[PDB]
RNA sequence: UAGUAAAUUUCAAUAAGUUUUUGAAAUUGAAAAAUAGAGAUCUACCUCUAAAACUUGUAAAGUUUAAAUUCAAUAGAAAACAG
RNA sequence: CUAAAUUUGAUAAUCUUAUUUAGUGUAAGUCGAUUUCUAAGAUAUAAAAGUAUAUUGUUAUCAAUGAAUAUAAAAUAUAAAA
RNA sequence: CAACUAGACGGGAAGACCCUAUGCACCUUUACUGUUAUCUGUAAUUAAUUUAAUUACAUAUAAAUAAAAUAAAUUUUAAUUAUUUUUGUUAUUGAA
């Protein structure tokens, strides 16, 4: 779960930095793995809609429990395995009915540690006193705490927080009517129910924003191709090709502004 | 011709529209037939008129056709026996053979039932105690609130008698499972399912600490008023 | 014989008709090759197949070939 | 029998109307100047058309006008059924005039109702009143079908969320999931508030209470089912050659345990 | 050789020997020449060659989910060819 | 043949590029021969008519035959066995 | 492959993967396919929707370039292996 | 005959550049006219009451919370809570 600075033994390790995936503690399984067909930004009459996409090294998906109501056993953590399109690690999770899953794992968290769902107060966890990475509902939850995968009592999925090192910072708490308002990471507020269930503590992999690919086939291997500008293009092709490298207004290629107040 | 209505391959026979005499013809070819078509043709027997006055226990090809079951039980698919002991069911039908390989045919497969077709099994079951033993309709409780939820109201509370007038009803199932649905889920059961349930809480010795009465059935009634009847 | 034929019906047409012991039947199917006429103009010929019947007793070779010459 | 779309149905029985098959050769056709959608729904003989829009120059080029349509649901009093229906303005116009719906069906011209949906419906309404021991279990074209899941996501069913093992598949697993106050029981609502009240008292919390001795034998349970996958990991590690790559890694998970600790 | 080309293009698929060995589908139940057509039907071909294939004759045992085929000798044709030994006919009339 | 006749804005076809009529889309919706509508915008007078269905078999390409009108092998047909 | 002949084989030709005529020849309870399974995909198509006839196609049939298999046969349920 | 290429304004494309034609194509724009995306008021779908909200009708998902059809179990699958939708579609106005 860390950075590795490389030495300059070529041109791309010498401002490379990427993180220990750490392949010995990942067990492979058969249980939760698909393997879909790559969508290379196409639709399914073979018509591109989304450019820049293509082939992907890293294509799987792994099913996991975002929600994690069904049972409150503890548990322990076996081994990990790492997503990519969201550079998110996660662990098996085994309950003490030999049963068996994926979970998403908070920051601090490795193989030997314990984890649980939580349906009353703190006190009532004998087991398991800290309390990081769990399924537990917002009423029930200190003054001062941050969760990372909201299902909101409306829900079924989980529709905030999902990528890494991303939480919800508490601005309120109304037991009165039982109204909580949050904080999402771009800065605006939203109404959620203390009924609302959450994990605890922010996800896997803080340390991407501290990345550097350093080659372009890092990209090419995710589903990532290559784009080109609007200005190499010709007059037909793009509405600013051209001999001309400068443009009033600045634009799209299907005609409408990126730019505004500009 | 033109405009052929575009029919598809299999060759399955449809009984749906059929005279009740014209299926008892195919009856007679019953070495042949698949299982899933037996199942098209007793069932709609049930829903064709003059089935009652009917014993169909001495009837020749329907008696040739259980012992033809009986046999090849085992080898049929799980949803094919929850579609056969209805079928059974509602043609009152009584052969010791056949309810030994149903059981039988019913412990391998009870993990793949919908919640529909395990209902189906626990009136069957328990609407008469001569079909089974009763270390059966023990799993069978055993086994209910994994599908009780989901199914029915109609299909509730049929389910919900059939434990009472046999005792096998605790507190366990009562205070966790069944009288949550009657005190949050109420009307949703519907008129013709709350009558039966107003003359089984008085036999049970219960306590009415919960203003339910009131509050949660009397008062929303006549939030449903259109299934109201004379009767 | 006729292409559309097969084993089991060759077997049962002799033994009842010729009435004759086998041990065992084999089969090939050839296609009809393409020729021309006078007037070059094609036409294919009729396909067909080939059957070595296997016996149990010994055979004259009129039957088996042409004769020595 | 002027009308093209009684010529259809008319010879018709009461045992071919059910079959659905046959039906759907006659709905999903084509007539020769009535659209397609004007026989899935009971306009009464309008059809959109075309024409030629203008300028101030006099220019000219196609343009399309287009009939109101209002999609609903009614309820026919003969059948017991609701009936989805895309209708125009002048239906309701008339609706209320003939009253009711099951008399439009059933006293209308087919000149006037130029649909086949509605003379499906209309052979459906006179059977029942010349026979009510007559079962029409669906209605044909009555509602669309709606799917559980996209197009998309009929892989990702294929495996499962979470593993049971074979002894524990089948089983009641009903008491462990996380239960809301609204689903659950009596006398866990007033344990409830038991377990409520001595948040905020620990001082007050015992073995010598039925509570907590109830609740602390279980849990303790569970973590003894543990120590072995517990042993069965720390060895692992034990065997791992590189520990650079292990004290690494506890200096990461450390930062995460500490800002845990110090929230703000 | 010559004019062999164009005539030979029109026959396509006369035989089962032509294309490569992972082709013919249940070959002798239904002649080529009506398979091969009904291929260029589109859908329609597709079901009408499975009707025929499920309802045909020449079809003298099941398949299995295996690479062993069953024979049932009952769908083999019969033949009621009596014995001819002391018969006094003869192909000719006098 | 009452959600009809007719009306307002637009378009179409009516010889008309504009001012009718006949019909369509949207919106509104009548009376009872004492009534109603057309008659190149509106008014009056008068005249005419009565806004339901049905009905004219052989059309068409292809083959063959008989006849008229034509070519006679670089013509006639793409082809005197050729799609 | 065999026999016979010489007509545009970049010469000649008694020769033939120039050409012409004819005849012979590929033996399967197992191998290789067919058959079963499924991927990308196809589809005047079930049900149902959309809509001007401006279109779809969660079924079904077809479709390896993939996985397994010969001696008793078919099927349900479970687990493991290839 | 062998060899060479000085010339036959040498041979090969009704050639290259240039001009005309009330010829063409493709591209550009604050060229002319215009179409569409898109924005907008009224009206219909659309109802009641109160002083613009509330309710009513209606659609759908979720909360351990009915389904149905496609061969194989016969009676509007209408409770509550929260949220979503008509930021719709059609005729029309003007702008673009
Ligand atoms: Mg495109
Ligand atoms: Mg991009
Ligand atoms: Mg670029
Ligand atoms: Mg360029
Ligand atoms: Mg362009
Ligand atoms: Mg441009
Ligand atoms: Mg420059
Ligand atoms: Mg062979
Ligand atoms: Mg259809
Ligand atoms: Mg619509
Ligand atoms: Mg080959
Ligand atoms: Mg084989
Ligand atoms: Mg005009
Ligand atoms: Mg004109
Ligand atoms: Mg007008
Ligand atoms: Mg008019
Ligand atoms: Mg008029
Ligand atoms: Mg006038
Ligand atoms: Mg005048
Ligand atoms: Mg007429
Ligand atoms: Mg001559
Ligand atoms: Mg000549
Ligand atoms: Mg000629
Ligand atoms: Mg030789
Ligand atoms: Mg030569
Ligand atoms: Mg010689
Ligand atoms: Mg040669
Ligand atoms: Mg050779
Ligand atoms: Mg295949
Ligand atoms: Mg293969
Ligand atoms: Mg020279
Ligand atoms: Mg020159
Ligand atoms: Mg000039
Ligand atoms: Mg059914
Ligand atoms: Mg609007
Ligand atoms: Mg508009």
């Amino acid at each position: 779960m860390f950075l590795k600075n490389y030495k300059p033994k070529t041109p791309t390790l010498r401002f490379k930095r990427d993180i220990f995936k750490m392949t010995p503690f990942i067990k492979k399984n058969n249980i939760f793995f698909i393997k879909n067909k790559n969508k290379s930004g196409r639709s399914t009459k073979g018509q591109i809609i989304v450019r820049h996409r293509g082939a992907n090294k890293y294509n799987k998906h792994l099913s996991i429990n975002v929600n994690r109501n069904q049972l409150t056993n503890l548990a322990i953590i076996t081994s990990l395995n790492y997503i990519n399109k969201n550079s998110c690690f996660i662990g098996l999770i085994k309950y003490s009915n030999n049963c068996l899953s994926y979970i998403k794992l908070a920051n601090g968290l490795f193989i030997g540690n314990y984890t649980k769902s939580l349906d009353k107060p703190l006190n009532f966890s004998f087991n398991f006193r800290n309390i990081l990475g769990s399924f537990i509902i917002l009423n029930l939850a200190p003054k001062h705490s941050i969760f990372s995968n909201l299902i909101s009592f409306n829900k079924k999925k989980s529709n905030y927080a999902k990528s890494a090192g991303t939480f919800l910072s508490i601005i309120k708490k109304i037991k009165e009517i039982n109204l909580f308002i949050l904080k999402l990471p771009t800065g605006e507020k939203k109404y959620f129910s203390g009924d609302s269930k959450a994990t605890l503590g922010r996800n896997s992999n803080f340390l991407n924003k501290f990345t550097v690919t350093g080659k372009a086939g890092i990209n090419r291997n995710k589903g990532w191709r290559s784009s080109v500008r609007g200005v190499a293009m010709n007059p037909v092709d793009h509405p600013h090709g051209g001999r001309t490298k400068t443009n009033q207004p600045e634009m799209s290629p299907w005609g409408w502004i990126t730019k505004k107040n500009k | 011709a033109k405009h052929t209505p575009n029919l598809p391959t299999h060759d399955f026979l449809n009984f749906k529209t059929m005279t009740g005499n014209e299926i008892l013809l195919n009856l007679e070819n019953y070495e042949n037939l698949r299982p899933s078509e037996i199942c098209g043709a007793l069932i709609e027997l049930s829903k064709r008129e003059g089935h009652e006055e009917i014993n169909w226990n001495e009837h020749e090809w329907v008696a040739a056709t259980t012992e033809h079951v009986t046999k090849m039980m085992p080898t049929y698919t799980p949803s094919v026996v929850c579609y056969l002991m209805v079928a059974f069911q509602r043609l009152r039908i009584t052969h010791e053979k056949l309810w030994k390989n149903l059981t039988f045919a019913i412990e391998k497969t009870i993990h793949k039932f919908n919640a529909k077709s395990f209902a189906y099994t626990y009136i069957a079951y328990l609407e008469d105690t001569s079909r089974s033993s009763e270390e059966f309709r023990k799993k069978l409780v055993e086994l209910l609130p994994i599908h009780l939820h989901q199914m029915n109201p109609n299909q509730l509370t049929r389910c919900f008698e059939l434990t009472f007038e046999r005792g096998y009803m605790n507190e366990y199932l009562f205070e966790q499972h069944f009288h949550v649905l009657y005190w949050r889920r109420n009307v949703w059961f519907g008129v013709n399912n709350i009558i039966k349930v107003l003359e089984i809480y008085p036999k049970l010795n219960f306590v009415d600490d919960c203003d339910f009465f009131e509050g949660a059935i009397l008062a929303n009634i006549p939030k449903v008023k259109t299934q109201l009847n004379e009767q | 014989c006729d292409p559309k034929l097969a084993k089991p019906e060759i077997k049962q047409y002799l033994t009842k008709l010729y009435g004759l012991e086998l041990n065992k039947v084999n089969t090939v199917r050839y296609t009809g090759k393409l020729k021309n006429s006078i007037l070059r103009k094609t036409f294919k010929t009729k396909d067909f197949k080939k059957v070595y019947a296997v016996l149990k007793t010994e055979v004259e070779p009129f039957y088996q070939k042409i004769e020595t010459m | 029998s002027i009308a093209k779309q009684e010529q259809l149905f008319q010879n018709f029985n009461q045992k071919d109307i059910l079959n659905p098959h046959l039906v759907n050769s006659v709905l999903e056709r084509n007539i020769q100047k009535r659209t397609e959608r004007s026989q899935k729904g009971l306009f009464h003989g309008k059809q959109p058309k075309t024409g030629l829009q203008t300028c101030f120059s006099e220019k000219k080029s196609i343009r399309w006008w287009k009939v109101n349509v209002h999609e609903k649901y009614l309820w026919s009093d003969i059948l017991q059924k609701k009936i989805r229906i895309q209708m125009s303005s002048k239906t309701l116009r008339t609706i209320d005039k003939y009253g009711g719906f099951d008399n439009y069906v059933l006293l209308t011209k087919p000149k006037n109702m130029d649909s086949l949906y509605g003379e499906y419906l209309r052979k459906l309404m006179m059977f029942k009143l010349k026979d009510p021991s007559f079962k029409i279990p669906y209605i044909q074209k009555s509602t669309p079908v709606k799917h559980e899941v996209q197009r998309r996501r009929k892989v990702f069913l294929k495996r499962p969320i979470v593993w049971y093992p074979k002894e524990i598949r089948n089983t009641d697993l009903t008491q462990l999931r996380m239960k809301l106050p609204h689903n659950m029981s009596r006398k866990e609502l007033e344990d409830f508030k038991v377990m409520e009240d001595l948040n905020e008292h620990p001082e007050r919390i015992t073995m010598d209470h039925p509570i907590v001795k109830r609740e602390y034998e279980k849990q303790m349970q569970e973590l003894k089912a543990l120590e072995p996958e517990r042993q069965k990991i720390m060895e692992r590690l034990e065997r791992y050659r590189s520990k650079k790559t292990l004290e690494k890694i506890k200096e990461v998970c450390k930062q995460g345990l500490d800002e845990w600790e110090n929230v703000q | 050789k010559q004019g062999q080309n164009s005539f030979r293009k029109r026959l396509g698929v006369y035989s089962y020997r032509m294309k490569h060995s992972q082709y013919h589908k249940k070959p002798g139940l239904i002649d080529l020449r009506t398979k091969e057509e009904l291929k260029k039907q589109g859908v329609q071909g597709r079901y009408k060659i499975y009707r025929m294939e499920r309802d045909s004759d020449r079809l003298f045992g099941q398949f299995s989910a295996r690479s062993k085929f069953l024979f049932d000798s009952q769908r083999v044709p019969f033949l009621d060819i009596p014995d001819l030994t002391d018969f006094d006919l003869k192909p000719y009339v006098s």
